[PDB]
């Protein structure tokens, strides 16, 4: 390993799975479970057959509102979703029994889709998911119904959309959890440019799992970005860590004293006592009847204060069941610390940030919308390198249907089917058990 | 009766119009021209004042050792000079585009739900027509909060406004009429049946910001603008708290979940944001042409208005601007609405298709694009045979091969109703065309056109969309002129022959029904033909704030 | 907990408003009802309305965080969530924008509280605003005088005051009388005329605004010579400095 | 002597500015005011002649129960009410934003060896004379090389034309002075010492396109304009086969290998082309503005001429308009270039700054960061609080914000001769200010605030750049008002107290010093007041091909 | 050395620093390799060329199998280059942007 560093870890019910695993067991370049979850994502399409039935015979298809009149093809596509779903995996699959999958959902109505993943190791990034599984299915529809030469462009508008005239497949009747490599902000973020909502569709709400999920995601973008890499590595994986995996049972054990009665204040005061417990911090100089802390691991400080962030989230917002005030949470948790400790908030100020802007673009006429339509790739929401996003995700999870931009509102397919498979829905779970697995080899 | 262009041919040479011999080289070279007259004499005062050489006609070639010819405007009797159908110097063809580039469409549907399920609120025509009143003091620039606010003159911002329409007839005729698009007056009962069916009991806002704002900045500004100021109008006619957490949903609501571009954003070798010319579709764009409604008898000249709209959207300001520049594309356009040319041939195809086989009876097939296409191709081109005067009037083959072959594709469609078919006709056209005369057009006149068989009917990813979904962006057709205008005509072509009325999106035919626009889309041709004039009155000018 | 730095009484003061331990001084007496006409959400005698079902009429999954974590009595209702927002003048109001966003995340449960230069707001559960609502008026968070409640055309915190020592309001939903001394809630903080006004008391004076206000200026205790309170906030931007770089 | 904003404050109020208290609601809203009267006239015709509302004054709240201000633009005497610095009701505003989006730099270094190497013909001093009177033909919109080619009116678009500049003072003395930057004439000995130094015997083209296209379409039109101009001079001045393979090379070399756009493409987020104002960098917008070559005496003056050409653009038609749009943010800028009082805070920074250490001495580390951000800050809060006038003034917590923090970081390095030791002090600065008066700016003003001071020094991807590289797509920055002028004004800073002849590129410098620009960029803020008095005459107007 | 980052023609006069990174290739290179590796035998390749002045840089597969796409090569190097330069000469925090400038240009902005 390069670092000293173990952490102890636990279930979603706060109970001892592991002690003392190394920190790089948990790390996205490590953790096989991690490497699951990325390659799941990377290749995984939900397919609307029912809307693309609906599109055929209405003609309306290529985006909102737009119809062809005189285009209406009337094909039975669920009644026939068997045959059609048999014919496109023969297509997708490089051989018989390789990890292909393609499910039936709903009746017919809708197709879980997982693309091999020797497609994806012979391209230079993920767009092969969406685009072998269109053509796959166009093809087994037209196949299916003997669709003619002369219409059978519609069964591709139907099913991709107003793609290639417009960047993105618009009025497309597939969807992914990635967005198209153009929209990325900066090279490297398309883990990031995942929606909060679509996080919690996939992980039905479980508070734990959604922020489990959403760390993950978030921390091994930092890793393809380059921001977790020489000296600022370890503090990347320590927030993984214990922002994310809940290490040493921190984040669930502050919820746990604060969730009767408690506040954001409450947390941090809780969070400072604990750190001290630790050796994380120590009074360096006393001012008047005020004591400045210091530290001589940033890292680790930084840690132990995204966990009690995470913590102030759970309980404020959980006290509403409503999320909107997670913007005011990043942002006073870490005004509040500053001035209680001396010591810089979470991501040296980055968390704090962030908020003000999200707070903003969360109530204000200039954009942004309700906390479940961020992501890090959002411009408001992309400035801390990984501990902003994953508190949004919790209290998303936590609302009880405040919100008019909801999972159910925004992520309908995507929780139908990306929320089947194990790993994406219960994520802690598995990197938990994987790196218990790995933990003699680092 | 004549051929369609004969008048124009006898307006612009002494000669018949099927005489082989001319005069050339006596004419005085620039001095022939009124319109050259001014420019040398503008050349002068405009390098005598700044102190820097400018316009001369002595750089370079001697212009004019032929024949400068006027062009008759389609369906007008306007003759003029082809610079004044420059872009540059035609006020009409600047304001078509910046109707186009200031508009958006953005629901009231997401919104009202907000109103009545997140803040409680009841929605009636009562509180529409108030937020409308609202709205159509702030969209231009002016205040309706905050203290010590300043804001835009209202005579520089005239142009910039709010009305909506919806398919119940009931709640539209109970929204102050001031406000309302009013579906069963602008269109004819069967296509305002149609409309009305599509939309429903939905909603809808045609949002028009300050063509000032739009000069100024750019597409992508339209419906950022929109949104601030609906924003706000909904804090003010609902009476909300002034930026509380569901002022959020209502700009999401108006920036993406409920709006209508009338163009995409562009990638990055092209880069430009929404509502350029690159990313509307050609359905949108036959569909902004208000033709339809007016002329709905007459499938051609629904069909050839989309053309010229078309032609001098792409490529006179689109590809012969935002793509290129200098002396452009004017002529590459023209030869699509002037001189009844296209309309001749156009005509032609579709009385072949009525007597053989009736308007949309034809099977869809191609049996029917060999037929249609070629019989039509043939026609055209032999017209620049017969007539010399043509074939000089339209010079450059690229020019030709446009022509003709828009013909061709209209009236492939107009026997099939599908324009699939009629965009098969089009590349067949283009193929004999080029064994025919062992010439088509510029150097690169056919990238799209070799490519353009074989991805008619392809379903890939980047290959395959109905023609009504393709655009300036569909990688084939990205770079060049003489196809993109022609090709919104051949989207138009079947469903003009079906009487549909509309060819890809109802909420974009009826959003430009609307007489307060600046320029009038129900007659495009007729409006390049003033702007010729330099009759047409644009917005947008500075003359208030600027020196008397 | 020590909340703050620094040796004046604007520090003091600074961390009084957040310590929950500290009891905020209640200067005057505000009916319920009259609570509730200030807010303007709902009318006297009305139900509050409901946003989502009651948690109960729910069954939601498993899920050991919201086990732990009890929610506010306005969230079990399904109450919509509500606001109140209060302008503070520069001129030595008790309370203070960032002060208020500080103290209310300490003092009170399933806040969602932003900081502006002119105004401050929190939104929570209906029912949970009312009784928050009747403490921000009641106490020290509030001199009729030198702060306003508005939601909207907030317009204030920097300007001038009038002849009586009143805060600018360009909608006027708080009126000085002359004859008595007192003031008077006319509208409600969207500004809508209220049936009957609501008293709230008498400004405080010159030497109690001293005393208690949480903002620094010359002309009070400036900020410059709270010099602990300024190397608290120098430290914080060197660490923040140096960690951006390379984690020292 | 007097605060330099003591005789503006007097102006605005009847009160002597220190007095405390005064009169509200007696003034009669909006008819105290001579600019509403004449908005609230205009509404009334508007909204008659086009059968829809707009402007009312009975919309919303009431405005004008305080005095609604006079604001002095900063070194001039003259006073207007802001409605008069709004960019849509400012010709000048919108004629320096023209005249920066339609300017590209493009080599002549890259074609001058095509012609040698390639084409084995000569270059000279007569040969580029002779190409640039062909260019500056071409270049507005006229023909070099075809028959009958129709072209632009040469008045609509007097204001495009191309000039060169060389470091070799000989062969700048060889071409025809009429196309010549001088850069001996334009800046003081020293400075052009150091610009000729830079540019050595390469020469580079200034290319200006007609305002009227840039207005009609986009800034990614300016450099596919100026290549294809350059690319038909070149085929014409030099005699080479109208379209023949090395065309090739001079079309890539003027549009990708020797182009300088003025801004830098922009993600889909916020999709736009080149040379919009979110592409152009810090250090670019300090190049632009001429202040440098003419104040140099004074480094206050110089940076705070950039901050006023910074705020305008960056805040009122990027932020307010391009990113959002409506009533928009003029006074959010005006703070940063009306009163003195951004003058007056950084006056003192500099005067102590130079007492203290010496310009430039001040060792380049955070103990000079903490102590002139801090002395400069608390100087300027104590003015607000010593001045109610100037508090009522600036009345928005953004306001003060920017002001106190741009007097704060320009004063940091003008000690340090370094700014990213400015950008430090900016972020202290603000955390000062929020301490001091629990209160900032508005709801989302300090999102880079807070990021600020562990990103300044950062070296990692998409957060370490020197200030001078960084600019409104710098991701913290892509949003907020109140900051990208003020971090253009300390990019300046330095290097004008330094006594540098260029912030971040010369090149750029030079193409600015040059007065066939409409605006003048020697003199920003008396040109904003020249266009507030409706006294400035800005190009691109359609009035002489309309109606009289 | 001159200043120049940040794109053609552009240069920041004051900000020079004269640093003598090919004659220390081999300890920079090196520096680099151990940031850039996930394992110390993986497929990781750092290769001087042309006497120090360029590298060949091979960054180890293991980083791509848990990316979404390829952009990993060029930041994953960048930084592990700019950060073993600054450690290679102790590099100032008032300075060292300048390097992560000559680096990686005027990215974010561009
Ligand atoms: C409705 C919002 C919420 C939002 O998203 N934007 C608003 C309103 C918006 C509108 C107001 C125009 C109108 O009145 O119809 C415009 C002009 C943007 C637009 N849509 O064109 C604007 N703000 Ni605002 N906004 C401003 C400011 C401010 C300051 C004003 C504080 C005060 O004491 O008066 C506060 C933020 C703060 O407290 O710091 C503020 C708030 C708010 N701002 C609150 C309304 C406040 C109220 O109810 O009075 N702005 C300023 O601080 C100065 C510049 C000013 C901008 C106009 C200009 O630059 O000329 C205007 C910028
Ligand atoms: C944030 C994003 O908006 P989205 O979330 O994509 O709709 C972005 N809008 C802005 O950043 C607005 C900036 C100017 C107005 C606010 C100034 C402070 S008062 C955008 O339009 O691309
Ligand atoms: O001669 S080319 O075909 O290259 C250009 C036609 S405008
Ligand atoms: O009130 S906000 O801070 O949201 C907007 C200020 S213009
Ligand atoms: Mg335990
Ligand atoms: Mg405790
Ligand atoms: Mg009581
Ligand atoms: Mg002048
Ligand atoms: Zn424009």
């Amino acid at each position: 390993a390069k670092f000293e560093d173990k952490v102890d870890l636990y279930d979603d019910r706060g109970n001892l799975v592991e002690e003392q695993v190394p920190l790089e067991a948990l790390s996205p370049l490590r953790n096989p479970a991690i490497k699951s979850i990325v390659q799941g994502i990377k290749r995984t399409v939900a397919v609307n057959l029912e809307g693309i039935e609906n599109a055929l015979k209405t003609a309306k298809v290529g985006g909102p509102a737009c119809k062809i009149m005189g285009r209406e093809l009337d094909l039975d596509i669920v009644g026939n979703a068997e045959s059609i779903a048999a014919a496109a995996k023969e297509m997708i699959q490089v051989t018989e029994d390789d990890d292909t999958n393609v499910e039936l959902l709903g009746g017919g109505k809708r197709a879980l889709v997982q693309v091999p993943s020797a497609r994806f190791d012979v391209a230079a990034e993920y767009s092969a998911a969406p685009l072998v599984t269109a053509t796959a299915f166009v093809q087994a529809i037209i196949n299916e119904f003997d669709v003619s030469m002369y219409d059978a462009n519609m069964v591709k508008a139907a099913v991709l959309g107003r793609y290639p005239q417009s960047v993105e497949y618009m009025g497309a009747n597939i969807a992914t959890m990635l967005d198209i490599p153009q929209k990325l902000e900066g090279p490297g973020y398309a883990l990031r440019n995942i929606m909060v909502n679509h996080v919690v569709a996939a992980t039905l709400k479980n508070t734990l799992q959604a922020a489990a999920l959403s760390t993950i995601l978030e921390q091994t973008a930092m890793f393809e970005m380059g921001d977790a890499v020489g000296a600022f590595e370890r503090m990347h994986l320590l927030g993984l860590a214990y922002q994310g995996m809940n290490a040493d049972n921190l984040v669930f054990d502050l919820v746990k004293a604060n969730g009767k009665e408690g506040t954001v204040g409450s947390v941090i005061a809780d969070l400072v006592e604990r750190a001290l417990e630790d050796g994380v911090i120590k009074v360096e100089k006393e001012l008047t009847d005020y004591k400045v802390y210091g530290t001589d691991d940033l890292a680790m400080w930084n840690a132990y204060a995204a966990a009690g962030l995470m913590a102030a989230t759970m309980v404020n917002q959980g006290a509403a069941r409503a999320a909107q005030g997670v913007s005011s949470t990043l942002l006073y948790y870490n005004d509040l610390i500053e001035f209680e400790t001396g010591l810089p908030s979470v991501d040296f100020g980055k968390v704090e940030g962030t908020a003000v802007g999200f707070s903003f673009f969360s109530h204000s006429i200039y954009g942004g919308g309700g906390p479940g339509i961020f992501n890090g790739n959002h411009i408001v929401t992309r400035h801390s390198k990984g501990f902003a996003i994953p508190c949004v995700a919790a209290a998303m999870a936590l609302d009880a249907g405040t919100q008019m931009f909801s999972p159910e509102a925004t992520s309908g397919l995507i929780k139908e089917v990306f929320s089947q498979v194990d790993e994406f829905r219960e994520p802690l779970k598995y990197v938990v058990e994987a790196a218990a697995e790995i933990k003699n080899e680092i | 009766a004549d051929k369609l262009f004969i008048n124009a041919l006898k307006k612009k040479f002494e000669e018949s119009p099927e005489e082989k011999k001319t005069t050339f080289y006596t004419l005085g070279g620039w001095k022939q021209s009124e319109r050259k007259t001014e420019f040398v004499n503008a050349g002068k005062e405009v390098a005598a004042k700044r102190g820097i050489p400018q316009y001369n006609p002595d750089i370079g070639t001697p212009l004019g050792q032929r024949v400068l010819m006027p062009y008759q405007v389609s369906t007008t009797d306007t003759y003029v000079e082809g610079d004044d159908l420059h872009f540059v110097n035609n006020a009409a063809m600047q304001q078509m585009w910046d109707d186009i580039r200031r508009t958006v469409i953005v629901g009231l549907n997401h919104a009202h739900a907000v109103i009545e399920k997140r803040l409680g609120k009841e929605v009636t025509p009562e509180t529409i027509t108030h937020y409308l009143e609202t709205v159509n003091h702030a969209m231009p620039g002016a205040a309706v909060v905050q203290e010590h606010m300043v804001e835009t003159h209202p005579a520089l911002v005239a142009d910039s406004y709010v009305k909506v329409f919806t398919g119940n007839d009931e709640i539209a005729d109970e929204i102050d009429p001031a406000f309302v698009i009013d579906i069963n007056k602008q269109f004819p009962e069967d296509q305002a049946e149609t409309l009305k069916a599509e939309v429903g009991d939905g909603i809808w806002q045609v949002v028009r910001i300050p063509t000032i704002v739009s000069r100024t900045c750019d597409g992508a500004t339209t419906s950022r603008w929109s949104a601030m100021q609906i924003g706000m109008s909904m804090i003010s006619a609902y009476k909300q708290a002034a930026g509380e957490a569901a002022t959020g949903d209502f700009a999401y609501a108006a920036k993406h979940a409920e709006v209508i571009h009338m163009g995409t954003y562009l990638p990055v070798r092209r880069a430009r944001g929404e509502n350029e010319p690159g990313g509307v579709p050609f359905g949108y764009l036959a569909d902004i042409c208000q033709s339809s409604r007016v002329n709905y008898e007459d499938p051609v000249r629904v069909s050839l208005d989309v053309v010229a709209t078309g032609a001098m959207l792409y490529d006179q300001i689109w590809l012969g601007s935002y793509m290129s520049g200098g002396v452009g594309f004017t002529q590459y356009a023209t030869a699509a609405y002037t001189d009844n040319i296209l309309d001749d041939f156009t005509y032609f195809g579709k009385e072949y298709v009525e007597d053989k086989y009736g308007l949309c009876e034809a099977p869809n097939n191609m049996d029917t694009v060999l037929d249609v296409a070629t019989e039509v191709t043939f026609y055209g081109l032999e017209q620049y045979e017969e007539y010399p005067a043509l074939l000089e009037d339209q010079f450059g083959g690229s020019q030709r091969a446009a022509v003709v072959a828009a013909a061709a594709g209209c009236s492939t469609a107009f026997a099939t109703g599908n324009a699939q078919t009629g965009l098969s006709g089009w590349y067949l056209s283009m193929y004999l065309h080029k064994e025919q005369h062992s010439r088509l057009g510029f150097y690169g006149y056919d990238l799209q056109d070799q490519c353009g068989a074989s991805n008619v009917f392809s379903i890939r990813g980047d290959e395959g969309l109905p023609l009504e979904l393709r655009g300036p962006n569909y990688p084939n057709y990205a770079m060049n002129v003489g196809h993109q205008g022609e090709y919104a005509g051949i989207s138009q072509a079947p469903h003009a022959a079906r009487g549909d009325a509309f060819v890809f999106n109802p909420l974009v035919k009826i959003a430009f029904a609307d007489d307060n626009l600046v320029f009038d889309f129900t007659n495009v041709r007729g409006e390049f033909a003033k702007g010729a004039l330099r009759e047409f009155e644009p917005a947008g000018e500075r003359a208030l704030i600027t020196p008397a | 907990a020590q909340y703050y730095p620094g040796t004046t009484k604007v520090a003091q003061n600074r961390r009084n408003f957040c310590n929950p331990e500290y009891e905020l001084e209640k200067l005057r007496e505000i009916s319920d009802e009259d609570v509730v006409k200030i807010l303007g959400h709902r009318a006297p005698g009305e139900e509050y309305p409901s946003v989502h079902p009651p948690l109960e009429e729910m069954d939601e999954p498993e899920d050991a965080i919201r086990e732990m974590v009890e929610p506010i009595d306005g969230a079990k209702a399904g109450d919509r969530v509500r606001y109140i927002q209060f302008t503070d003048s520069m001129y030595f109001a008790p309370a203070q924008p960032y002060v208020r966003s500080r103290a209310y995340l300490c003092r009170y449960r399933g806040a969602d509280a932003g900081t502006l230069s002119g105004r401050q707001i929190i939104e929570t559960r209906e029912r949970d605003l009312e009784k928050i609502s009747k403490e921000l008026l009641e106490t020290e968070f509030f001199d009729p005088a030198r702060s306003g409640v508005r939601g909207k055309s907030v317009h204030g915190h920097s300007l001038r005051l009038d002849e009586d020592g009143m805060m600018f309001d360009m909608l006027r939903r708080q009126i000085y009388n002359k004859d008595t001394g007192r003031v008077e809630m006319v509208k409600n903080q969207i500004g809508d005329e209220l049936d009957e006004p609501v008293d709230l008391g008498e400004p405080l004076d010159e030497e109690t605004l001293m005393e208690k206000t949480t903002i620094y200026r010359v002309d009070g205790e400036a900020y410059r010579d709270d010099v602990e309170a300024v190397e608290i906030m120098q430290r914080i931007h060197v660490l923040r400095s140096q960690g951006g770089f390379n984690l020292e």
